[PDB]
């Protein structure tokens, strides 16, 4: 998954 | 609620103290009781509800991930029939995710949004309800799922307006909404090009800005176009 | 309870589910549902049932350490006086942890151990009825903390002469319980020299045992003998 | 802390 923040 | 007889300080203090313990649960039901203090809150506190929750609905979205991936082995061709029981636990765990997100939306709504007139507390609230109706969004099948994706991209692009005329480009918050905005693109909006577009201009805009930032600054800044950098690469 | 409408089968189900998922909550609350509905529980049901609640307080001690640090540090000198609520949220987590104790010790006493003939069923609960008597006398302070940790002692002794009667010394319930055991007498029972007399005894048993066994049993026996060589290198 | 299972 990509990254969230 | 049940924190309706604690102090506010009290409160904070106790999510301080679950963070610490890693009960991010209790830190967020601390949090909730804070919010509906009905006080504005600081900086520091809207880390506090924006980490308790974070890890909340970030364990039950893993965890549905799993749930949805047996199901789906389940419904392929040569697959056993195992009965309701996969579906049915998937279900109990989406409509508790569903339940945290509907917590989050309503102390947003009741509240926090309509009293945050500081960019810096009404782009990370609106930043918020568009994680939380992405969130949404991620679970949804019905008739308004098209209305939940769109109700998670109104926010996120109303956070975005502001941030480009009251934030620098290397201000935290700005690079994570952005960062946040650009996954929704990627992820639910079926628009990849868009996702792209948006992590290469933040992270550009960002680089062209550090020169302006202290140490500390610079630090905080540049984690998260690490991030962005790390999506593009993702996708790249 | 809330499981009682389910099936059987279907908690079974759905705990083995909730363990893929890392729901532990959920994991020991069906496997509760899974023991209330009277029925004797199976070599595999046992590890299901086990390895939920023992995740469970296991999260629980975790953090009531983390708080106790906390709040004993608090009572140092020169230390500020922040109030009552480390204190109480201590309690908090504590209170949570026995109820999770005492749930547990209740399934075994209503009906688990009573119906448990073969030994590898009547020492597994019995290690377990030593275990959560043990992690409530590792939070007892009051009138009865002896009387807990001589609950915890005279579980475990039981398990033992049953263990050392009816399986062979590389058993892996044995081994464990006699791991366990030991952790008792150095941690509760202020006996290092009993915690370390009976690891070795035990590792030196299951080590003259081990070329009666397949490679797999061999396997299994070697990781807890392990663990007991492990707390040997630690305490001495 | 010690190892139990
Ligand atoms: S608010 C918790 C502390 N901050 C971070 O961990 C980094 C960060 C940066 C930007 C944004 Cl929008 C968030 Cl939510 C977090
Ligand atoms: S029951 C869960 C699977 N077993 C293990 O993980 C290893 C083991 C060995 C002995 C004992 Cl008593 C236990 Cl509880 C677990
Ligand atoms: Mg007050
Ligand atoms: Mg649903
Ligand atoms: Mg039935
Ligand atoms: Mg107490």
């Amino acid at each position: 998954f990509p990254a969230t923040v | 609620g049940a924190m309706g007889s604690m102090e506010r300080a009290s409160l904070i203090q106790k999510a301080k103290l679950a963070e610490q313990a890693e009960r991010y649960e209790d830190m967020a039901a601390f949090m909730k009781g804070a919010v509906e203090k009905g006080e504005e809150l600081s900086n520091e506190e809207r880390c506090l509800l924006s980490v308790a929750y974070k890890n909340v609905v970030g364990g039950q979205r893993a965890a549905w991930r799993v749930l949805s991936s047996i199901e789906q082995k389940s419904n392929e061709e040569g697959s056993e029939e195992k009965g309701p029981e996969v579906r049915e636990y998937r279900e109990k765990v989406e409509t508790e995710l569903q339940g945290v997100c509907d917590t989050v939306l309503g102390l947003l709504d009741s509240h926090l949004i309509k009293e945050a007139g500081d960019a810096e507390s009404r782009v990370f609230y609106l930043k918020m309800k568009g994680d939380y109706y992405r969130y949404l969004a991620e679970v949804a099948t019905g008739d308004d799922k098209k209305r939940i994706i769109d109700s998670a991209r109104s926010a996120y692009q109303e956070a975005m307006d502001i941030s480009k005329k009251e934030m620098p480009p290397t201000n935290p918050i700005r690079l994570g909404l952005a960062l946040n905005f650009s996954v929704f693109h990627y992820e639910i909006a079926n628009s990849p090009e868009e996702a792209i577009s948006l992590a290469k201009t933040t992270f550009d805009e960002a680089m062209a800005d550090l020169h302006t930032l202290s140490e500390d600054s610079y630090k905080d800044s540049t984690l998260i176009m690490q991030l962005l950098r790390d999506n593009l690469t993702l996708w790249t």
